[PDB]
């Protein structure tokens, strides 16, 4: 490459909606169709949070507070029959969860769910700003239980819900193993209180713990 | 300049254009672009470096014009902090993933 | 030289960094009604002076509960379970003319800090010791406590670019005093003052203290907090 | 007869082909600021005269760097890494009245030339020898150098329909002088003057020189370039 | 504190002694025509800093040719054989508050100096070493060089009454900076810049430097010259 005259004047790509509002795959999971009537491998879960993969997690930690609608579009495949129909049930933060693929929670009228049959365009489900407070908090320097009990750093304001996914087909002659890819996207996003970027690598998906990392890459002397 | 309130000296902050070679001596840095920054008068000297873009860059060297002159009470060795931001307005186009995260 | 006074507390001062360009203010409903103390609460609460030697790596205080034993403000924390305030923070250094050094006085809202040996948590008495400050460390440490190494202050960020927050430099060459006004940054209008630490005043020496063999071996840093526009929940019926 | 002068260089001339109907001009930002030399740079740089015999197939010069050793213009190429100019090019021939012939004086922006034996490249000293011209050849050649056969000048096109560019015919029957103005054709407003050859002045004899046994056995072709509206990057701070 | 700038050279300054009450100016004929560079030439040329100890007797520089290797001004001396300039001379000292001393900063036009052992001359490299200063001596010296004893600076006059020239005292008790403007004193409007030394900036410590066993053993004297209103002969034809 060579250093060219990069002559233009634009910061439309540096706004918050043009920086955060990009769809990224945040959840791959397998789920079967038949066998093991009491099993946990016939549906998917994915509690919705921004701390899924470190590339997106890093961008949400530029800012302390942010509020945004989310608009996820699943991309569902299958392996190994009839034409298959799926169900992507979003439960709110206050919502019952299934324990099995044939639980009664799947029939709850307050849990919105899409019934996508195979071959069409991917299913898209949009979720508004659910939180109780006025913004989602990326960081919470505080304790969930009063009087400095356990569970540091986890507030219940930035709870977004869960996403239970199953086949609606009751059975099949052979085994069908479906794969789902959830494409998370912030929408109509506002952000408050900027914050310095992450320096150290991430350890765990529910905490801010880190190993002490060097500031920059080292060089030989101060003058070279 | 984070030294004493009694330490006094001069530093010569030279700037090389993106094509030019670095000054090997203090005189050759004086013949280019520089600012003889008197520490005893002002303690904070501000630059504004243009022609900064990518899609072979400049140099900010610093030289002893004079040594640090110090009374018997104040310490001899001092420190200089540096800062950096966008000078007036900054242009930026094509979003990508950062290299640091693995 | 301006001799400010608030209530029954007078300090002697010598430019204000208003945090995020906003001055603290009150929240302005009969379903939930706030109580505005105004009386007391607003006076100056001078913390214990902190000696800054050549080998001091830094300090941090976690507010609002750093004032949990400070008078009426520390007593209204026990009777009301919701509140908010503004916290004008003066930081003097009263060094001599032959001392040299530089401080970063920054407030860092929502400083969620990391444990020293990850895969576990810390016993909640490692973040705060009410009035007294937890110091940083110069290198890495282990044990069930806060990873208090500078260059990674508490949060895993670079300590140099901690200037994004409401900050003020105290260069002993030029100035000695700092003052920061932090207008209650939070995502809910009122929150409990014992669970949640709204911000973390941390003072970090970038250029280390230096002097010769005749001066005093330290420089006492004096911290003074004035809780402004503190309002609480209502205790009366409607 | 008009005696033009620029700076400290006067030539004697005897219609101008303005390239692409535009006269060179300046670029009109504090983030990037150009420097306009004006002083010197604009004077006439007469290259070495080129003898045109009966068997000469042609010549080419690659600009801007054909002037890389020509005075202040060739010295500002080493101190600034960005620039642009206009290059008024006079081409006299000063033949006699009994000589006959015809030249194509064409400028060809972005003349990317091809290697003589393909599957390889040439050592970069085959495109240009600063001041002196690389001649074409009458037939095909081999070796790691430019395929300089006329009828396929450099680019693999027909040499007859090379008239699409800013050109001028020098028919010794009628005229002797040509002048072309080339207003800096490029896709970026400023570019480095050593990497990129903005255009390729190539002079190609279509009708060959002819004369009898008493005349001089050659006709010297004189090339003169005036870099107009040359501007560079800024070296000062802002 | 005023931060003067000229071209691409900025210094930081802290009253001007205009030499002989006149500010330098241009010479204002087609038989002889001057060229005014204006561009560059006027920037600040900071010489090497000079350490002033307790036993330093003095220094001298001989201008215009002390700047003979200083950039474009030192390069226009080789291309033009006639010229004139003004030379604003800043002299800082940046000592401490516990140092004491006093300097005479005087310019002395036409300082014809005397040989050390009379009946002979000196080899012309004893008057000037371009950028670096020739020091004086505290007593008499012998050999084919300049009689550089103070009390008889160079010219056989008393060194105390050297105040008749454009001068400025630098008393470290009060001030540290000096500035002198010398409007080209000569008997011919233009003269060669290598034969003739128009003036001799000599800095002479009257009261010697003194300090105690803790301070720095020297005080660096910084000399800065800005050639103003420099004009040369013409190189073009008429």
């Amino acid at each position: 490459q060579t250093r060219h005259v990069v002559n233009f004047h634009s910061r439309s790509e540096s706004t918050i909606e043009n920086f955060m509002g990009r769809a990224a795959c945040v959840f791959m999971d397998q789920y079967k169709i038949n066998g093991e009537e009491t099993s946990t491998d016939r549906f998917a879960v994915w509690t919705i949070n921004i701390r899924e993969m470190a590339q997106l997690r890093r961008k949400c930690e530029m800012f302390t507070y942010m509020r945004f609608d989310i608009e996820m579009t699943m991309v569902i495949t299958s392996c190994q029959m009839p034409v298959l129909t799926h169900q992507i049930m979003y439960v709110p933060p206050g919502g019952p969860i299934p324990a099995k693929v044939d639980g009664y929670e799947w029939q709850t009228s307050t849990n919105p769910s899409v019934f996508w049959t195979e071959g069409n365009a991917p299913p898209r489900i949009s979720i508004p700003f659910i939180s109780v407070g006025n913004a989602y908090s990326s960081f919470y320097d505080g304790w969930s239980h009063f009087t400095q009990d356990g569970t540091y750093g986890y507030t219940t304001l930035n709870a977004m819900g869960k996403l239970y996914i199953r086949h609606v087909n009751r059975s099949s002659p052979h085994q069908i193993t479906s794969t789902i890819r959830v494409y998370f996207k912030p929408k109509h996003i506002k952000a408050w209180v900027p914050r310095p970027p992450r320096l150290c690598p991430y350890i765990n998906k529910r905490d801010v713990n880190f190993v002490v990392t060097e500031i920059t890459d080292s060089r030989t002397s101060i003058t070279d | 300049f984070c030294g004493s309130a009694m330490a006094t000296g001069k530093l010569l902050i030279s700037y090389s254009p993106p094509g030019a070679s670095v000054p090997t001596s203090r005189k050759d840095a004086m013949l280019g672009t520089h600012i003889v920054w008197d520490i005893g008068l002002q303690s904070s000297c501000v630059l504004c470096v243009p022609w900064i873009s990518q899609s072979s860059a400049g140099y900010i060297t610093c030289w002893y014009q004079t040594n640090i002159v110090v009374p018997p009470g104040a310490p001899t060795s001092c420190d200089v902090l540096c800062f950096a931001s966008a000078c007036n307005d900054f242009s930026v186009r094509l979003l990508r993933d950062t290299p640091f995260m693995a | 030289v301006r001799s400010m006074t608030l209530g029954n507390s007078t300090i002697t001062t010598q430019n204000v960094v208003v945090g995020y360009g906003e001055w603290p203010s009150y929240l302005s409903t009969a379903e939930d009604q706030p109580t505005q103390p105004d009386v007391a609460t607003c006076r100056f609460y001078t913390l214990e002076s902190v000696q800054w030697e050549k080998t001091s790596p830094g300090w941090w205080w976690k507010f609002p509960e750093a004032l949990k034993n400070m008078g009426l403000f520390g007593q209204n924390m026990h009777y009301h379970y919701l509140g908010r305030a503004g916290y004008t923070i003066h930081v003097q250094c009263n060094a001599s003319k032959f001392h040299q050094g530089c401080l970063l006085v920054v407030c860092v809202p929502e400083a969620e800090m990391g444990c020293a040996d990850t895969d576990t948590t810390f016993p909640a008495t490692e973040l705060t010791t009410e009035d007294t400050p937890h110091v940083f460390t110069s290198d890495s440490i282990t044990g069930k406590k806060v990873q208090a190494a500078v260059c990674n202050a508490g949060m895993g960020v670079g300590v140099g670019n901690l200037t994004i927050f409401p900050h003020q430099w105290i260069n002993l060459r030029t100035n000695n005093s700092a003052t920061i006004v932090i207008p209650y940054i939070n995502s809910v209008p009122m929150d409990n003052m014992f669970r949640h630490y709204n911000f973390t005043l941390m003072i970090i020496p970038f250029a280390p203290l230096n002097f010769t063999d005749g001066a005093t071996a330290y420089v006492p840093i004096t911290v003074t907090i004035a809780p402004m526009y503190a309002e609480y929940n209502g205790l009366r019926l409607a």
